[PDB]
């Protein structure tokens, strides 16, 4: 018999990078406010 | 989820639960071995010791 001592089974555990360095993150546009001044199309009208 | 959500076919292999299992995710798709099992090495030499 041939012990194992010398050649042993091994497990493996990868080496986790985490998501406090980066992350995923969401794109909001900010709406031109119509609160503010903003314009707003004009029709014309004809006083015949 | 549960187990019986997963579908059917799906059953008949690994089935990983997240986060519980993100290591093995992980090993997985590295396609690496969880275990890594010695070099096979020679049979025994069979002693013999008379009566």
């Amino acid at each position: 018999v041939r012990e194992p001592g010398s050649q042993a089974c091994l497990a493996i555990d990868p080496l986790v990078g985490e998501e406090g360095g980066a992350a995923v993150a969401k794109l909001e546009p900010h709406l031109q406010p119509r609160g503010q001044p903003a314009p707003q199309p004009l029709h014309t009208l004809v006083l015949a | 989820a549960k187990k019986e959500h997963v579908p059917t076919w799906l059953q008949n292999t690994h089935v990983y639960s997240w986060p519980k299992n993100k290591k093995n995710i992980l090993l997985r798709l590295l396609r690496e071995e969880e275990f890594v099992a010695p070099p096979r090495g020679p049979l025994p030499t069979l002693q013999v010791v008379p009566l």
